[PDB]
């Protein structure tokens, strides 16, 4: 999965 | 209740990881009217994401688990239903954020790094109604999702550094716009890339803190980068 | 409408939905229709998961109301918002306890079930416990302890020292000595004779009895490393 | 904290 900003 | 109370009351929240209580608290202090500092920005930010994402990996789940029932399976119906009140619950998030975003936080902007904040904002929160849409529906969601992500990125682009946490969030996010929602891996590697390279470029000339906030947001764009190629 | 409960029950664990878990097993139970260990397993977690939050965030927020200044005027929405929190969680465990008293305990059939059912009862008394002050928390203390204790001795003359319900009730017995009772002793005392008395018969089991009895038996040392330091 | 059972 790709990582959005947290 | 009053502005101070209702931050109070957030933080308090989100230290108990309350999030739909620090998100209504926040909603009141966007109703409020006024501009939102900073923080607030951040506080409305922080509780909405935990509140949609509890959909979001439910949603996943249940939909992993329907695509991988029989069509003819009896049981199929139960987890169809129960994946479309999940999407109900989403969608009404989702909502609820973008209602915010029009009808205060955008409208009342007064300088580009907040308005390139709430857009990039509505282009998140039009992606996560994208995950889950399907059919006619689904392709003006793409639009308006892409065309929030575009005015912010055209804003940034103009008025704010290429090393700022907002633009390089808003390329990462951007960038997986293109990869998981438009498919194409390519541009997605590309926007992700030119963001990180523009940014290596200037990270020298800021302090230590703006260079860890910048790293981090760099370094999440690089692991895109290394996933999305292999 | 029990398949359907139960499958439901099933989707909303995978999902982390523990409310709608927690309304599926309770649809379940008020059928009037005895558990099966499956069920009795999904009724258990879905509120464990209930009410575990609340806890968490009691916890928390309590801790911050300590750190803050009794003559701070923000203080009194930190009690407000820890009274919230106390009351979602009173109703959390009147309701499992509403099931247990009205439908669990008065309809379960072996020693087994029994003691797991008082068990459950006196974690959630326990629970009750945790938050609770003046007289409420001594007739909430007196709970948990008699089912508690109830079920030890249903345990001791009915169950095997290996069954891991049994090891999971002495667990949580202990627990109860240690934190609610506040005899570090006794509850050293309560934890080691369950883990030793376990060891003898570990041969017997079968595997999700053995992987739950040595994983119990684990947090029983864990404990015992905790309250002996 | 103590540990109490992962029920
Ligand atoms: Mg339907
Ligand atoms: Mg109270």
């Amino acid at each position: 999965r790709s990582s959005s900003m947290a | 209740m009053e502005k101070t109370e209702l931050i109070q009351k957030a933080k308090l929240a989100e230290q108990a990881e309350r999030y739909d209580d620090m998100a209504t608290c926040m909603k009141a202090v966007t109703e409020q009217g006024a501009e939102l500092s900073n923080e607030e920005r951040n506080l409305l930010s922080v509780a909405y994401k935990n509140v949609v994402g509890g959909r979001r990996s439910a949603w996943r789940v249940i939909s992993s688990i329907e695509q991988k029932t029989d069509t003819s399976d009896k049981k199929l119906q139960l987890i169809k239903d129960y994946r479309e009140k999940v999407e109900s619950e989403l969608r009404s998030i989702c909502t609820t954020v973008l209602e915010l975003l029009d009808k205060y936080l955008i409208a009342n902007a007064t300088n580009p790094e907040s308005k390139v904040f709430y857009l990039k904002m509505k282009g998140d929160y039009f992606r996560y109604l994208a995950e889950v849409a399907c059919g006619d529906d689904r392709k003006q969601t793409i639009d308006n999702s892409q065309g929030a992500y575009q005015e912010a990125f055209d804003i940034s682009k103009k008025e704010m550094q290429p090393t700022h946490p907002i633009r390089l969030g808003l390329a990462l996010n951007f960038s997986v716009f293109y990869y998981e929602i438009l498919n194409n891996p390519e541009l997605a590697c590309t926007l992700a890339k030119t963001a990180f390279d523009e940014a290596i470029a200037e990270l020298d000339t800021l302090n230590e803190d703006s260079y860890k906030d910048s790293t981090l947001i760099m370094q999440l764009l690089r692991d895109n980068l290394t996933l999305w190629t292999s």
